[PDB]
C-alpha cells in the first residue's frame, strides 16, 4: 500500500526513479516498535510448554535449512522482499542495520 | 548421627571382617574428581590399606550418570564399596533404586559414604540402614530438632502435628550449600586414634587442609592450629626430612619465580593495588623503590638473588608494607625440606597440582573431554610420589602458564566492562576472545571467577551480590555456567562471620529446569556448574532474574 501510495504520488506531482524513493519512511518506527514487541514476547513465552505449539517450525518436502529462531527468519524474509528494489538500496540497508540492532547481532554476520 | 568420630575404628574393623580374603577383590573405591581434599583422602586411604595387603581398585568418576553406570556394573561379590568426595546431598537409594529386602539376609553389602558438604539429606541419615556415613560433629547438636519432626512424620485436631512437621522440614530445607570439614582431616584424626600416624600421613592432611585455604579461609582457620600442634609433636645428610614452620606469604609461586612476578601475579596484591591499569605498575614500581630492591635485581630468580637481601627480606617487608595496607600478606606456613633437592611449601604444591589437573597430556566430544579428565587425574596421582620431580616442574611452569593466561583475560574483561550490574546478581558473559578453549575445565573457570571476585570484593562497593559467568565452546555450541558466591576482603574480623554466604544457585537452577523444559545437562558433581544451550541461556536468564532466589 505504501509503495502504491508513493507511487502515485510521483505520478501526480509531474539507475534512480522517483516514483518509489522515499516509501520506507511511511512504516518504519510502527514496525521498529512492532519488532520490539514480538521480540520480547518471544523471549518470555518461548520456554513455556503449553506455548510451544505456535512456535513449531513447519516442514515441507524439499527443505534443507536446520535454524533455531523464528523471529530471525521472518525479519530476513521481510528485509529479503524489500531488498528487490534496486534502486532504494541504501536505504533498504540502513533499515536492516537498525532492524538487526534490536539482536545482538551485526551487519554483515553470516547468521543474518 | 550414624557413625561418630569415635566409633571410626568400629566401621573400620567391619570392613576388614568383609574385605580381607586371599584372591577376591571385595573392596572399590570412588573418588570426586577435580578435587585435591578427595585425592589426599584417597592417597592416605591407599598406604593404609596396602600396609595390611588388602586387595583393591580404584575407580574415578566426573558424573551423576558415570556413577548410576558404574554401580549397575558391579557384582554381588564386592562387599563394600567407598564413596568419597560427593554423595552427602541426595538419596542414593531413590537414585541407585536400592531394594533393602534385595539385600537383608541385613548387609548384604555396606556403602561407605564420606563427603564435607554441610547441607546434606535427612532422610539418608534417619531412614536407611544399608547407607552409612562419617559424621564430622553435626547431627549431633545441629539437628537436635530436625530428627524429631521426620521421626514423627515416618483426632481431626492431629493435622497441627503435621502443619509443625512439614514446616519445620521446610525451615531445615531452603538452605544454600556449604563445606564446614575436610575429609582428609578426618581420615587423619581416625589414623590418629588408630595408631599408624607419620611425616607422609602428616604431609597429606596438611596438602588437604591447605586446599581450602582459597575458598574456605574459615574452616582453614579452625583447622590450623590443630596441625600447628600436631607437626610440633612429630648436619644435613642426604635423606633427612625436615617439616618446619617458617613464614610465608600470599604469593605466586615465591621459591620459584622471581620476587617481581610474584607480586605482580598475586591476587591479593592485584586486587589491593589494582594492577591491570598503569597507576597499579606505577605504585609497584614505588614499593621497589622504597624497599630499596633493585630492580634488575628483584627480577632474578630465586636460587641467584642475593643473599643479603633474602635474609633481610622479612624486616624489609615488616618496615616497608605498612603505609599501602598490605600487612596482611604475612602468614606462617609449612617448608618440606628432604635431602638435597630444595624446599617447597604446602601453598606451591597444591597451586603445581592443580595446574597438572587443569593441563596435562556432542556426545562424543563430552566423552573424549571427560576421559582427558579422568587421565589427568590419574597423572595428577602418579605424580604425587617422591621419586618424581619431572612431573613437578612441569606442573610448576604450567601453573605460571594458566596463571598468565588468567590474568590477560581478566585484564581485558575489567577494562571492557562486560560486568553487568542487576537489580540482584552482577552478569558476565565471555562471547569471544583469545584462548577461550582453556574455559571448558570447571577449575579453570572457578580460577577465573575466583580472581574476578577478588577484584570485585576489593573495591568501594557496599553491595554483596552473585556473580553468573558463563563461556562457549563452538564445537558444541553451548554455554558453561558457573554460579559464584560473594566472598568478605581476607582482612576481616571474626565477629562479622557469624555464617558463610550461602549459595542458592543450584536451587534455582533445578527450580528452574524443573518447571521449564529447557536443554540443559546437570550431571557434575558440583551443583552450581550446568551446561546450558546458546539459544535457550537469555530466556533462562530471565527466569533466573523473574524467579525468587
Amino acid at each position: 500500500d505504501s509503495m502504491l501510495k508513493t507511487k502515485q504520488s510521483y505520478l501526480k506531482l509531474n539507475s534512480v526513479e522517483n516514483s518509489l524513493n522515499g516509501f520506507s519512511h511511511l512504516f518504519s518506527k510502527p514496525l521498529m516498535k512492532r519488532v520490539k514487541k514480538l521480540f520480547k514476547n518471544q523471549q518470555e513465552f518461548i520456554l513455556d510448554p503449553q506455548y510451544e505449539a505456535d512456535y513449531v517450525i513447519p516442514v515441507l518436502p524439499g527443505s534443507h535449512l536446520n535454524v533455531k529462531n523464528p523471529l530471525l527468519e521472518l525479519v530476513k524474509s521481510l528485509c529479503h522482499v524489500m531488498l528487490l528494489s534496486k534502486s532504494t538500496i541504501l536505504e533498504i540497508r540502513t533499515l536492516r542495520k537498525e532492524l538487526l540492532k534490536i539482536f545482538e547481532l551485526r551487519e554483515f554476520a553470516k547468521v543474518a | 548421627m550414624y557413625y561418630g568420630i569415635s566409633q571410626f575404628s568400629e566401621a573400620y574393623n567391619k570392613i576388614l571382617r568383609n574385605s580381607s580374603s586371599h584372591s577376591s577383590c571385595q573392596l572399590v573405591i570412588f573418588v570426586s574428581c577435580l578435587n585435591i581434599d578427595a585425592l589426599c583422602a584417597t592417597k592416605m586411604l591407599s598406604l593404609l590399606f596396602k600396609k595390611q595387603l588388602v586387595q583393591s581398585q580404584i575407580v574415578p568418576i566426573f558424573g551423576y550418570s558415570e556413577l548410576r553406570r558404574h554401580y549397575s556394573q558391579l557384582d554381588d561379590n564386592i562387599n563394600s564399596l567407598l564413596l568419597v568426595g560427593f554423595g552427602g546431598v541426595i538419596d542414593l537409594e531413590a537414585f541407585l533404586e536400592i531394594d533393602p529386602q534385595e539385600y537383608v539376609i541385613s548387609f548384604r553389602r555396606d556403602i561407605y559414604v564420606l563427603d564435607a558438604h554441610r547441607p546434606w539429606n535427612l532422610d539418608n541419615i534417619f531412614g536407611s540402614q544399608i547407607i552409612q556415613c562419617f559424621d564430622d560433629g553435626t547431627v549431633d547438636d545441629t539437628l537436635g530438632e530436625q530428627k524429631e519432626a521426620y521421626y514423627k512424620l515416618l483426632r481431626k485436631q492431629r493435622k497441627k502435628q503435621i502443619h509443625e512437621y512439614e514446616g519445620v522440614l521446610e525451615e531445615y530445607y531452603s538452605q544454600g550449600t556449604t563445606v564446614v570439614n575436610s575429609i582428609s582431616a578426618q581420615i587423619y584424626s581416625l589414623l590418629s586414634a588408630i595408631g599408624e600416624t607419620n611425616l607422609s600421613n602428616l604431609w597429606l592432611n596438611i596438602l588437604g587442609t591447605t586446599s581450602l585455604d582459597i575458598a574456605y579461609a574459615q574452616v582453614y582457620n579452625r583447622l590450623y592450629p590443630l596441625l600447628q600442634d600436631e607437626v610440633k609433636r612429630l648436619v644435613k645428610t642426604p635423606d633427612t626430612l625436615t617439616l618446619n614452620i617458617q613464614p610465608d606469604y600470599y604469593l605466586f609461586l615465591l621459591r620459584h619465580s622471581s620476587l617481581y612476578d610474584s607480586f605482580y601475579y598475586s591476587n591479593y596484591v592485584n586486587a589491593k593495588l589494582s594492577l591491570w591499569n598503569e597507576n597499579g605498575k606505577k605504585r609497584l614500581h614505588k614499593m621497589f623503590a622504597r624497599m630499596g630492591i633493585p630492580l634488575s635485581t628483584a627480577q632474578e630468580t630465586w636460587l641467584y638473588m642475593d643473599h643479603s637481601i633474602k635474609r633481610e627480606l622479612g624486616i624489609i617487608f615488616d618496615k616497608n608494607l605498612d603505609r599501602y595496607g598490605l600487612q596482611d600478606i604475612i602468614r606462617d606456613g609449612f617448608v618440606r625440606t628432604l635431602g638435597y633437592r630444595g624446599s617447597i611449601s604446602a601453598s606451591e604444591f597444591v597451586e603445581a597440582l592443580t595446574a597438572l589437573l587443569e593441563v596435562g597430556n556432542s556426545a562424543q566430544k563430552l566423552t573424549n573431554l571427560r576421559k582427558r579428565w579422568v587421565s589427568n587425574f590419574w597423572l595428577s596421582w602418579d605424580a604425587l610420589d617422591d621419586r618424581k620431580v619431572e612431573l613437578l616442574n612441569r606442573g610448576i611452569q604450567l601453573a605460571q602458564d594458566l596463571q598468565r593466561a588468567i590474568f590477560n583475560t581478566g585484564v581485558a574483561i575489567l577494562e571492557k566492562k562486560l560486568i553487568k550490574h542487576l537489580r540482584i546478581y552482577r552478569l558476565c558473559v565471555l562471547q569471544d576472545g583469545p584462548d577461550l578453549d582453556l574455559y571448558r575445565n570447571p577449575l579453570t573457570l572457578l580460577r577465573l571467577g575466583n580472581w574476578l571476585i577478588e577484584c570485585c570484593a576489593e573495591s568501594e562497593d557496599k553491595q554483596l551480590l552473585p556473580m553468573v559467568l558463563a563461556s562457549i565452546d563452538e564445537n558444541t555450541d553451548t554455554y558453561l555456567v558457573a554460579g559464584l558466591t560473594p566472598r568478605y576482603p581476607r582482612g576481616l574480623d571474626t565477629i562479622h562471620t557469624k555464617k558463610p554466604i550461602l549459595n542458592n544457585f543450584s536451587m534455582a537452577f533445578q527450580q528452574i529446569t524443573a518447571e521449564t523444559d529447557a536443554k540443559v545437562r546437570i550431571d557434575n558433581f558440583e551443583s552450581s556448574i550446568i551446561e546450558i544451550r546458546r539459544e535457550d541461556l537469555s530466556p533462562f536468564l530471565e527466569k533466573l532474574t523473574l524467579s525468587g532466589l
